[PDB]
């Protein structure tokens, strides 16, 4: 019924639990902002997989954004996993300065590509999750920069509360 | 009830003339930006910017505003499909003008900056490209050209203020959905 929204606390409860809770050798950790489910095909990792990809190649992961302790405007995206014995932990880190474009796959209503030195094909669990996740990413990323943004292929610009002439006023390209 | 009726949607007229009005600000503010760019006398610089903290002054307090009714108007729709879709629908609104002052204002920053940086290669001539953008990045240092550089250094910190109430107000208008 509401299992969508549960869910995401007891994610978000065990995320910043396992990641962002024990200081680092030595700042204090990293504050947790917000974070979704994802699939990742490790055979295609980088564009969009065929359909005849087989269900082993599909791997359970999460993308997180989180900011820096001593520094609000340093933002990272990491890519999580969860362990054998239930622990979260991340496994890769990008400085959210190097996202530079962000696609929507027309056909997939739960793909979208991040690119930052390379190219991302990822998947949400549901297609109401990639809509949140992507505004916030974008929403951040403005606030974060002061009102730039990255490539925006294929969305509506009013998600992020946007139209053509600010999105031109606005892109980084 | 019909007087129940008319009571909200002048509530949601209200908000969606102070909507338009907001906008109107934001452009001018927008087109005083672009003005105090040019070659202009010290009397028309300092009327231009009168106009524009008059304007700014004024966005804050409609900014005030628009905040305070469309959160009242949101919560006369909380078991009321209607009154919720027109109360959202002036949330939206409302964001996008913020959005569109945060991206005026960060062209105007940016342009200021590089005004102030090529001002700066005239005070210094030898000094060097990352010399003139780390005086510029404050703070480490501070003629007609001399004085418009501390005027524009001023501004970009009241410029960093302001789009740093507007990143709160952004925020404070999202924990409503």
């Amino acid at each position: 019924s509401n299992f969508l929204a549960e869910q995401y606390e007891r994610d978000r409860k065990a995320i910043i639990n396992c990641c962002f809770s024990r200081p680092d050798h030595g700042e204090p950790p990293n504050n947790y902002i917000t974070h979704v489910r994802i699939i990742e095909d490790s055979k295609f990792p980088s564009s969009r997989p065929p359909p005849d990809s087989k269900l082993e190649n599909k791997k359970k992961r999460l993308l997180i954004l989180s900011a820096k302790p001593n520094n609000a405007k340093l933002i990272q995206i990491h890519k999580a996993r969860e362990n054998s014995d239930g622990s979260f932990q991340i496994g890769r880190t990008w400085q959210l300065t190097e996202l530079v474009r962000v696609e929507k796959d027309l056909e997939i209503s739960e793909g979208f590509i991040l690119t930052m030195s390379k190219k991302y094909y990822w998947e949400t669990n549901s297609a109401k999750e990639r809509t949140v996740f992507i505004k916030s990413l974008i929403t951040l990323y403005i606030q974060t920069f002061e009102g730039h943004v990255p490539e925006l292929v294929n969305w509506d610009l009013s998600l992020f509360y946007l139209d053509e002439r600010s999105y031109q006023r606005a892109v980084i390209t | 009830s019909h007087m129940d009726f008319v009571a909200f949607m002048n509530k949601i007229n209200s908000i969606n003339a102070n909507l338009s009005r907001y906008e109107n600000i934001i452009n001018q503010i927008d087109a005083q930006h672009k003005d105090l760019l040019t070659q202009v006398s010290e009397e028309q610089e300092m009327e231009l910017r009168r106009s524009l903290d008059d304007y700014i002054s004024q966005a804050t307090d409609l900014q005030y505003q628009l905040k305070a009714d469309i959160k009242d108007a949101q919560r006369d729709g909380l078991h009321d499909s209607n009154k919720q879709a027109q109360a959202e629908n002036c949330r939206q609104k409302f964001l996008k003008l913020i959005q569109d002052y945060r991206i005026i204002d960060s062209n105007y920053k940016e342009e200021s900056k590089e005004q102030a940086k090529r001002q700066y290669t005239i005070i210094q001539p030898e000094a060097t490209d990352e010399e003139v953008e780390a005086a510029i990045n404050d703070v480490n240092g501070q003629k007609t050209a001399l004085a418009e550089v501390q005027a524009r250094h001023q501004e970009l910190l009241k410029l960093e203020k302001t789009m740093a109430e507007l990143t709160q107000l952004f925020n404070d208008m999202e924990e409503l959905v």
